[PDB]
């Protein structure tokens, strides 16, 4: 945990919270973690042979067949836009702490 | 954990991307589990680029890597004298460990602007064509550029052999230790070279650094730099050193190889952008030190290999700009019988007469200028027109001076033997002799003085100059010999 | 348990193999793949990472399917060594290709091995008489030394070697190793005929030479390793047997050429001219192994190809430094009809020294060069003005020069089917006296034609007399 990296999820799920996709964005984010642990993935999520806008397309295959698509079909391109798919697992962790602050930050009148 | 260690991610072509090592320095030495050492040149967050000093068939993915904590250095001191070491400074001649006095880094800052002295000390190369036209000076770097199979190494080699005249002496400030740096050459040749040095008892004051082609590219690249530190040693302890690089042309090819393989963008002809900075921070390391520093000095004889006689090339121009002149050698002159084939037209010395011996300075003043006139007249008589007394007179002498400059390899001539010959040339005592006679004339004339007029040779040697009296006797000694036979 | 893997990519002569196990085979190792046609051998090149490796095919990769199973060998490509290889044609892989049964050898060493130590280096200055005028007079070869035969296409590099084998291999006494790297498959067959007829290689009897081929028809991987295969066999007789060996290679250029085809696919940044960055090293490791050591002597005759007749090309230009003798052929000389088209000027050797070939031999040679040189320096004038404008002294040197040049030619027994003239073998002793006699001006009366394609100096005067009867 740090802040800037943790804000990525909070700045993407922030909109998700308004809807309540924390489950579709927190459970999905968990996927990005396993994808990095995948040896075969390391040769694709960090391969400078693909491109800047090409590799982003192949991502959809791991975004429409993993869990992503909604609150993760944006963070996916962003996570692989600059190349932050090395220490991204740290961003997902913050989501678990930021996803719990959204429950209290709501008009609890009922 | 990974601060002092790392795991290899990829390896091939002498390159190894290791992961970890977040406390290793720039250009720091490292050691793999295999035993093979390596050098870190590219520092990146993801991985570290390292170059291998040995084969890479031993490194494999996931291997452990350890650091040395120290910048790649080499043993230095008198001990190396007569020994043959490699880039790193390890013995390769098989004659025991290297007994060094200190250890200095590969990359050393060039001497200061303040601690310098103008070059005034000559460097007897034993080559008449050289010591008369383009003299060498303790503290300068005289290039030896030319095509393959011309005589580049020759010039250098004979120089070392000539130093035997003073290294066997007692005086230190007069001696001159030699450092040959073989780079790109085959072990066969190096072996034969070192054999030749011994055949002349020249190995005792000579240090050799071997970086044959077979070795890894990083060795050939580091070879010159480490070798320079070896020589710098004398420079600092108030002694004189003479390093010869042969050749920087190969070194750049080697250094080009690390760049391309480390995926570093090429400049022109694939050479790294800073390819200039490769030879600049090398040659500048040799210079004459201040009296406060020790009056020490380091002379450099860089060697370059042109293609098809094209000096307009990328690497050669880079070095011509740094060196204090160059001894151009043409293949075409070699066959014509000019050996060594030194083109005076293009060979110059920036230090000039300052470095030349005072005695030899007198006997040959406008000699280089005269040889320029000769080629001017030689080209103009091509027309096939008759020549008057003037254009033929200079043509007669100019043609013989060129024949007097021809000297056999492995045959260095003292100063006391060069002065007399040049004397009889610039004046005009050879004009009345046939061209195919100049040959034996040299040997005969020398034997004449060593037998009769030997006193004069002894004065020229010690004094190193020509007095009003010495000229008189020398004048009469010449004319007397011409009359003989 | 045999280590096994699966293919992940197949681009040309480059196949990427992946291993599930956490144990990966080192570099320079072999691999095998089961096929209906036989077995395809691979060679590790570099570890791309992620338990994936990059390898170089040894044969055609047609039919290879992604994910196919790949078996590991456990050692770098090895080849049988010993007297058992003699009289047998070995393939790049190290298997018989002459259909005469498997080579039952005692030991089998790998093609990859480190170059001799500096202390192991042994130098020699012994002359080697070939019988070739333009050589034994100008750039004589040395015993157990390195020989190089540069030249463009169709200049006479092989035909030059063939003669060397017809004159040295016979009266040698040791062993020989011929290795055709990237050459006409046809020349190999005809070479086989010659070895049989001459009796150098007797099927029923014994033989004096081993035949290793990696012809151009074979893919790049093979054209790259073949040179190593042939060399491994010869270094055996050098250390193990410690006997004189003649190593004939043709052509050595294919070695770097074959490596520059794959360097691109390997993912290397092309150096200038397209050649791979590591040209100097690779070529280095090869030449450093082909040398004489304190255990045995080896005389190597390597032929080098010159792309677009350019000697400044990085390939040949890095070859000169690895040779004790260099004999360059210029197509500008062969077109004149002069053969061999040796260029006396460019040709160099290490034996051209009076302290070896004798003082007189040194002087005669030098005079020949100067004379030839003076003819070249006036060539520009000749085409423009002519000899009429040449001075008396210059005009005499030209004719004499032109006489010396034509005299350099020599009928080759191997090339008799081209010249229609029986071979002519000339001794070094007679050659020196011959030119020396021409320099003295003792044959300025004889016409130039009488010097063309002539063997012995006696044959010159003989041929001059025959031309008198033909004049009508
Ligand atoms: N002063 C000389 N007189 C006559 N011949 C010479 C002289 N110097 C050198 N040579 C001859 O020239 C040949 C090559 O000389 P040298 O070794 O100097 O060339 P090089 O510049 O070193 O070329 P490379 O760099 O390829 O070795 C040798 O065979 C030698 O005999
Ligand atoms: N000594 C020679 N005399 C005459 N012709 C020769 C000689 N050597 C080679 N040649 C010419 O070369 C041709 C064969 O070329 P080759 O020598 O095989 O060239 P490459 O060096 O490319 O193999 C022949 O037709 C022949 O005329
Ligand atoms: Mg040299
Ligand atoms: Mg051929």
């Amino acid at each position: 945990i740090y802040g800037i990296e943790g804000r990525y999820a909070t700045a993407l799920y922030s909109a998700a919270s308004k809807q309540n996709k924390l489950e579709q964005v927190e459970k999905e984010l968990l996927r990005v973690g396993q994808i990095l642990k995948e040896p075969k993935m390391a040769a694709s999520l960090l391969n400078p042979y693909v491109k800047r806008s090409v590799k982003v397309k192949s991502l959809s295959d791991m975004t429409a067949k993993e869990k992503f698509s909604p609150l993760t079909s944006n963070l996916i391109n962003l996570l692989a836009e600059n190349g932050r798919l090395t220490n991204t697992p740290a961003v997902i962790s913050a989501f678990s702490t930021m996803m719990s602050v959204h429950r209290g930050e709501v008009p609890c009148t009922v | 954990n990974l601060n002092e260690t790392g795991r290899v991610l990829a390896v091939g072509d002498g390159i190894a991307r290791v992961f970890g090592l977040n406390n290793i320095q720039a250009e720091e030495l490292v050691e793999f589990s295999s035993g093979v050492k390596g050098m870190a040149l590219n520092l990146e967050p993801g991985q570290v680029g390292i170059v291998l000093f040995g084969s890479d068939r031993l490194v494999k993915e996931g291997e452990l890597v350890k650091r040395t904590g120290n910048i790649v250095d080499v043993p230095v001191g008198p001990g190396l004298l007569g020994r043959v070491v490699d880039a790193l400074g390890n013995p390769i001649d098989g004659k025991g460990p290297i007994d060094a006095a200190g250890r200095s880094r590969a990359q050393v800052k060039a001497p200061g602007i303040l601690p310098r002295r103008s070059v005034h000390e000559p460097v007897q190369t034993g080559l008449k064509a050289v010591d008369a036209l383009v003299p060498i000076g303790r503290g300068q770097r005289e290039l030896i550029i030319g095509d393959r199979q011309t005589g580049k190494t020759a010039v250098a080699l004979d120089t070392i052999l000539n130093q035997k005249r003073w290294n066997n002496g007692s005086d230190e400030s007069k001696k001159l230790y030699c450092v040959y740096v073989a780079v790109g050459q085959k072990r066969s040749t190096v072996a034969q070279l070192v054999q030749t040095l011994e055949q002349h008892d020249a190995m005792k004051y000579s240090i050799i650094v071997a970086a044959t082609a077979s070795e890894a590219a990083p060795l050939q690249y580091l070879a010159p730099f480490t070798a320079a530190s070896i020589g710098e040693w004398f420079r600092d302890n108030g002694k004189h050193a003479l390093i010869v690089y042969d050749d920087l042309s190969k070194q750049a090819v080697a250094y080009r190889q690390l760049s391309l393989l480390l995926r570093r963008p090429p400049g022109r002809e694939a050479y790294p952008g800073d390819v200039f900075y490769l030879h600049s921070r090398l040659l500048e390391r040799a210079a004459k030190l201040s009296e406060k520093e020790g009056s020490g000095s380091l002379t450099a004889l860089p060697v370059i290999e042109t293609q098809g006689g094209d000096v307009s090339a990328y690497i050669p121009t880079n070095v011509i700009s740094i060196t204090d002149g160059q001894i151009f050698l043409e293949a075409e002159l070699f066959y014509k019988g000019i050996r060594p084939a030194i083109n005076v037209g293009l060979s110059v010395s920036r230090v000039g007469s300052a470095a030349q011996v005072k005695a030899l300075k007198q006997v040959a003043g406008s000699l280089k200028l005269f040889l320029a006139q000769y080629r001017e007249v030689a080209a103009f008589a091509q027309f096939g027109s008759d020549l008057d007394a003037s254009t033929k007179q200079t043509l007669v002498r100019g043609e013989r001076l060129t024949q007097l400059l021809k000297q056999n390899q492995y045959s260095p001539l003292a100063t006391e033997e060069q002065v007399p010959l040049i004397y009889a040339g610039v004046n005009g005592h050879l004009d009345g002799i046939e061209l195919s006679r100049i040959g034996e004339f040299e040997s005969s004339f020398l034997s004449y003085l060593k037998s009769n007029h030997n006193e004069l040779l002894t004065e020229i040697r010690e004094k190193g100059e020509l007095s009003k009296e010495l000229l008189a006797s020398l004048k009469s000694a010449t004319e007397s010999f011409v009359a003989t036979f | 348990t045999p280590i096994t893997g699966k293919v992940t990519a197949v681009i040309g002569a480059i196949v990427d193999v992946h291993f599930e196990q956490s144990e990966l085979p080192a570099i320079l190792n072999a691999l095998e793949i089961k096929t209906p046609q036989g077995k395809l051998v691979l060679e590790v090149a570099q570890h791309l990472g992620e338990n994936t490796v990059r390898t170089i095919a040894m044969d055609g990769t047609e039919g290879l399917v992604r994910g196919e199973k790949v078996l590991d060998t456990g050692g770098p490509i090895s080849v049988p060594v010993g007297r058992e290889t003699l009289g047998r044609i070995i393939n790049v892989i190290g298997e018989p290709i002459d259909e005469r049964g498997p080579i039952k050898s005692k030991l089998r060493k790998p093609i990859h091995a480190d170059p001799p130590s500096f202390a192991e280096q042994s130098t020699s200055a012994e002359i080697l008489e070939t019988g070739i005028k333009v050589v034994d007079l100008l750039a004589p070869y040395a015993r157990g030394g390195k020989i190089g035969l540069f030249g463009g296409a169709g200049v006479g590099k092989t035909v030059f070697i063939q003669e060397l084998i017809n004159n040295i291999a016979k009266a040698h006494g040791g062993f020989s190793v011929f290795t055709g790297v990237g050459e006409r498959t046809r020349e190999g067959n005809d070479l086989y005929r010659e070895m049989k007829e001459t009796g150098v290689i007797n099927l029923e009897g014994e033989s004096k030479v081993a035949l290793v081929f990696g012809q151009m028809n074979e893919p790049p991987g093979a054209r790259a390793r073949v040179a190593l295969t042939g060399l491994t066999i010869a270094e055996y007789f050098r250390d193990e047997e410690g006997q004189d060996v003649l190593l004939f290679i043709d052509n050595i250029f294919r070695f770097t050429q074959a490596g520059s085809e794959v360097s691109a696919l390997l993912g290397r940044i092309p150096s200038a001219v397209g050649y791979q960055p590591t040209l100097a090293t690779d070529m280095g490791l090869l030449q450093e192994r082909i040398t004489t050591t304190k255990k045995g002597s080896v005389t190597s005759v390597q032929a080098v190809y010159v792309p677009a007749d350019d000697l400044t090309d990085p390939a040949p230009a890095t070859t000169f430094a690895h040779l004790d003798a260099t004999t360059v052929l210029s197509r500008g000389i062969s077109e004149l009809g002069i053969y061999p088209a040796v260029d006396p000027l460019d040709s160099k050797s290490r034996l051209l020294d009076a302290a070896v070939v004798g003082q007189e031999h040194y002087d005669v040679a030098s005079k020949v060069q100067e004379t030839l040189q003076t003819y070249k320096s006036l060539q520009d004038i000749i085409a423009i003005l002519g000899m009429d404008e040449l001075s008396e002294q210059d005009k005499l040197t030209v004719e004499r020069a032109r006489k010396i040049q034509r005299f350099l030619s020599q009928p080759f027994a191997v090339a008799e089917v081209f010249t229609g003239i029986p071979g002519k073998l000339v001794r070094l002793k007679d050659t020196v006296a011959s030119f020396k006699a021409v320099l003295e001006g003792k044959y300025d009366n004889i016409p130039e034609h009488a010097f063309y394609m002539v063997g012995g100096i006696e044959d010159v005067v003989a041929k001059a007399e025959k031309l008198a009867a033909e004049a009508n």
